[PDB]
RNA sequence: UUAGGCGGCCACAGCGGUGGGGUUGCCUCCCGUACCCAUCCCGAACACGGAAGAUAAGCCCACCAGCGUUCCGGGGAGUACUGGAGUGCGCGAGCCUCUGGGAAACCCGGUUCGCCGCCACC
RNA sequence: AGUGCAAGAGCAAAAGAUAGCUUGACAGUGUUCUUCCCAACGAGGAACGCUGACGCGAAAGCGUGGUCUAGCGAACCAAUU
RNA sequence: CCUGUCAAACUCCAAACUUACAGACGCCGUUUGACGCGGGGAUUCCGGUGCGCGGGGUA
């Protein structure tokens, strides 16, 4: 910018993006990567593998399709999270993939996050990853318990019309039950 | 030369332009390569580990085997015949 | 294609360039050898271009020096139109030679010597010191040039 | 276009610069939250040598606590203009300051594609005074 | 000490102060003579060129320009013309002043190198060049034959 | 690709600036702290939960060359330098001819305000 | 800028700074380069493995002392495990 | 802004050229066995000059 001298940094690195001293230690697994990723609204997990002229995409699941299978609830927190994780797991094994490193790009390391139970759907779906159990959430917190609790200090429903007014982690359940069998895309 | 350091002399040889300062891409870091194949012997500056000695800068080995994740590459120095333990941050395929 | 014909002996000559002459057949001076054009043959000439003479001959002259100087693999033999008949492709000297300007053939291919040991120049040449556009007799030559050379030394 | 234009408080930093404390309890009630220590950096002549040491502290408020706080503060000062920021912040005073910005901030404080505020969308001087001007009392 | 001894351009480039000390001060007292205040808006402009690359010690360089401004007094201390010496004597020299057991020489002085055909020196003058006779008497101080050489001035 | 995720090359992509874009779908800013988690002080950030509002930031889309960069035309320049050769010149420093290569600065005019891969998606 | 010390080189979500934790400055044994270009020569040095035991980390992974190139010593004899 | 100069231990640039590997042609080798492997025997470790490029030195 300033002169002939001056150094700009990879455009991913400019756009704040990839964390490339991470990315190297992950790709030195040889394994492929199962990108955990969020939005305010919505859950990402893919199974990237390494590409001549770029990463390549075998298997994903996003939080948006995921009513397509039955899903009427909001779908930016953990029972999301987990179902995705597993739903691209499932579609990851179809593909024949059978394990994978957990990559959560810029995200952060903490305790029962999101990304650790995106991780957690993907190893119960058939997947092989490396990871460390009580670093995970407590299932509970996973199905969803956490926020109809968080409900029960009602007054005025946490869910603007949506579904359900207490909320329901048995409507959790009910869908990991049928992404486990048959169905299409899986 | 005054000293007999491996690094005498390579003042340039083991600098960068300006331009490519700073940690390098890793796609390069990561690439694998088959017994058999040519390839070309360079170190990057920006990267610290797998390297060779200096000298050795330019050559253009065989790969046959490797140890660890490093590779080992065949060359042959004048007229005697070496074996260099390198990783791939350094290597380029021929051709 | 074009002949070669070195002027320059080996004391003091780059041992690069001796090996380049000795490349293409010629080991002693006056020694000639036919060239064909190409990349690989046109970076070997310049090599040497201080030390020999080159040019392209004309059909004529190229016959006169293959009638005069021709030689078989081994043996005295003369090569003559019969020789070139019985023993080559062509039907007659002036075939090969056609043969052999327009770069179908090769001496070796038509079980010939690669070289044409000439005489010395009768009247002698321009000098070695000099090149051709300084009048001497070192570098590439015109045809007519060329001629006059090999045929002063036919 | 605007709403999302409008001015807003993003913390007050309150700070106490000692030289060498017993300073932080009145730091603590003047604004409502634990103050932190103020390490200091190079060795100097007011026998100041020591690298880390606490030197002052500070406290950062944020939302309501920042309010609350300059509506008592504020009333406490007169001065205005010059002695405000390229940037629509000032600082008066025990130092405490007021740093002012527009709505989507975070897109510059967040960890993933963070980035740069545009200078159009950065706060100017005159923009602030009126905010704040516009909120008990008066500029200059 | 003779110029023989370092008017030639054979050593290499010597002129890094970081690793050299004790280099003597230039005797070349100015490089802008004249009325140095107005700019080259005259409308004759000589200049002195030398012939062969050489270097010029700046012993040299003083007595030249001297001999030369000092002669530019036809036209007065604050006559109308402005002279210029464009070099400056970066090269360090030597001199190994033990005989010829660690030689490497002392700093004895500096010299600019030229480079035949550069002007040196270069005038400005209305038509009244008696400039042209300022550098009869400066390269007469120089080791090299020089051209002097007029660049605007169909004035003849 | 009517806004997305992971990338390769790592400024042709930087710096600066203009215009445009969200009615159910996306990204955001945004709203909010019971939880998992969090600030040597602050739900600022991190994390979690969520849609009342917005397209003003970001982002995506279209575009501008003033700076920086890449490549090209013409000029500089077959100049500077140089591999091979010479009973060519010069007191010498050095130069010249033949042969094979061939620059930099700078000026003027174009180019460049990224290209490409995989996946997902009215 | 900083990174213990020459000089040259490397480094920015770090190789720097701060905090916390930890003792891989670990035992054993090798491959290769270097010492000694080419091209034989010891000590020493480095790079990269493996076996075993550990540290940290969610994990990939990193740790064979200090970002890299100086900081080193045979046989005999003694002490030591 | 304008204007005057430089670098063996400077570099936004940058040759000729030197060099690793590969293919092609050439030349060479398969009764003259190359390339290479193993072994026996040395001499040798005062060099000198021209040309190109040098570093030191008034030379
Ligand atoms: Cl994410
Ligand atoms: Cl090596
Ligand atoms: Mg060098
Ligand atoms: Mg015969
Ligand atoms: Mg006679
Ligand atoms: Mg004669
Ligand atoms: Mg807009
Ligand atoms: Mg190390
Ligand atoms: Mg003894
Ligand atoms: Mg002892
Ligand atoms: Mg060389
Ligand atoms: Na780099
Ligand atoms: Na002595
Ligand atoms: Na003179
Ligand atoms: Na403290
Ligand atoms: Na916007
Ligand atoms: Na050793």
């Amino acid at each position: 910018a300033t002169g002939p001298r001056y150094k700009v940094p990879m455009r991913r690195r400019r756009e704040a993006r990839t964390d490339y001293h991470q990315r190297l230690r992950l790709l030195k697994s040889g394994k492929p990567r199962l990108v955990a990723r969020k939005s305010n609204k919505h859950v990402r997990a893919q199974l990237v593998t390494l590409g001549p002229n770029g990463d390549d995409t075998l298997a994903s699941a996003h939080s948006s399709d995921l009513a397509e299978y039955g899903w009427e609830a909001p779908t930016g927190n953990m029972p999301s999270a987990y179902l995705t994780g597993l739903l691209a797991g499932l579609r990851a094994q179809e593909a024949g993939v059978e394990e994978a490193v957990l990559d959560i790009g810029l995200n952060s390391p903490t305790p029962g996050s999101k990304v650790f139970a995106i991780q957690e759907g993907a190893i119960d779906a058939g997947l092989d990853i490396p990871h460390n159990d009580d670093v995970l959430a407590d299932w509970q917190r996973t199905r969803g318990a956490h926020i109809a609790e968080y409900d029960e200090q009602l007054e005025e429903p946490l869910y603007s019309g949506d579904f359900d007014a207490a909320d329901l982690p048995e409507h959790f359940d009910e869908l990991r039950e049928t992404l486990l069998d048959g169905d299409i895309e899986l | 030369p005054s000293s007999n350091g491996p690094l005498e002399g390579t003042r340039g040889k083991l600098k960068n332009k300006p331009r490519d300062r700073g940690t390098s891409p890793p796609q390069r870091a990561v690439e694998e390569f088959d017994d058999g194949e040519k390839v070309h012997l360079k170190i990057d500056p920006s990267v610290p580990n797998g390297r060779f000695h200096p000298r050795f800068d330019g050559q253009t080995g065989t790969v046959e085997g490797k140890q660890g994740d490093a590779y080992k590459v065949d060359i042959v120095d004048g007229g005697k015949e070496k074996t260099i333990i390198v990783t791939a941050a350094h290597l380029r395929r021929q051709e | 294609m074009h002949a070669l014909v070195q002027l320059r002996g080996e004391v003091n000559m780059h041992t690069d360039i001796q090996d380049t002459l000795e490349m293409l057949n010629i080991h002693h001076v006056n020694h000639c050898t036919l060239v064909p054009e190409t990349d690989a043959y046109r970076g070997m000439v310049a090599k040497v271009n201080d030390f020999v003479a080159f040019g392209e001959p004309s059909q004529e002259t190229l016959e006169t020096v293959l009638a005069t100087r021709a030689e078989p693999l081994e043996g005295d033999a003369d090569v003559d139109d019969e020789w070139v008949a019985e023993h080559t492709d062509y039907d007659d000297i002036s075939g090969l030679a056609f043969a052999l300007l327009s770069e179908e053939t090769t001496l070796r291919e038509q079980g010939l010597s690669p070289t044409l040991r000439l005489h010395p120049p009768r009247g002698g040449h321009d000098g070695v010191k000099h090149p051709v556009k300084e009048g001497g007799q070192l570098g590439k030559h015109d045809t007519e040039g060329i001629d006059d050379l090999l045929e002063a030394m036919r | 276009f605007h709403e999302m234009r409008e001015p807003r408080i993003e913390k007050v930093v309150v700070h106490m610069g000692i030289g060498h404390a017993n300073a932080e309890d009145i730091l603590g009630e003047i604004t409502g939250q634990m103050p932190v220590r103020t390490k200091a950096k190079r060795t100097v002549g007011e026998f100041d040598i020591r690298e880390g040491d606490p030197i002052g502290a500070k406290v950062t408020l944020r939302d309501e606590m920042a309010e609350e706080f300059l509506q008592t503060a504020l009333p406490l000062a007169e001065l205005a203009t010059s002695q405000f920021d390229d940037t629509g912040n000032f600082s008066f005073g025990l130092d405490v300051t007021v740093n002012l910005v527009r709505p989507g901030y975070r897109v510059a404080k967040r960890d993933k594609a963070s980035r740069s505020i545009p200078t159009k969308h950065r706060l100017n001087p005159a923009d602030a005074v009126a905010f704040i001007e516009s909120t008990y009392d008066v500029e200059v | 000490k003779p110029g023989a001894m370092y008017r030639n351009s054979s050593k290499p480039a010597y002129t890094r102060r970081e690793y050299i000390s004790g280099i003597p001060g230039k005797k070349i007292a100015q490089f802008d003579m004249g009325n140095n205040g107005a700019g080259p808006t005259y409308p004759a402009q000589v200049e002195l060129v030398v012939e062969k690359p050489v270097q010029i010690r700046h012993n040299a360089l003083e007595a030249a320009r001297v001999a030369a401004n000092r002669y530019v007094q036809n036209s007065g201390a604050a006559a109308n013309y402005k002279f210029r010496i464009r070099k400056f004597p970066f090269h360090v020299i030597r001199e190994n002043k033990d005989g010829m057991r660690a030689p490497f020489g002392k700093p004895v002085g500096t010299a600019a190198r030229v480079h035949g055909a550069n002007h040196i020196f270069i005038a400005w003058v209305n038509p009244d060049p008696n400039v042209e006779e300022a550098w009869r008497r400066a390269k007469m101080k120089v080791t090299p034959t020089i051209n002097i050489d007029s660049s605007p001035a169909g004035n003849a």
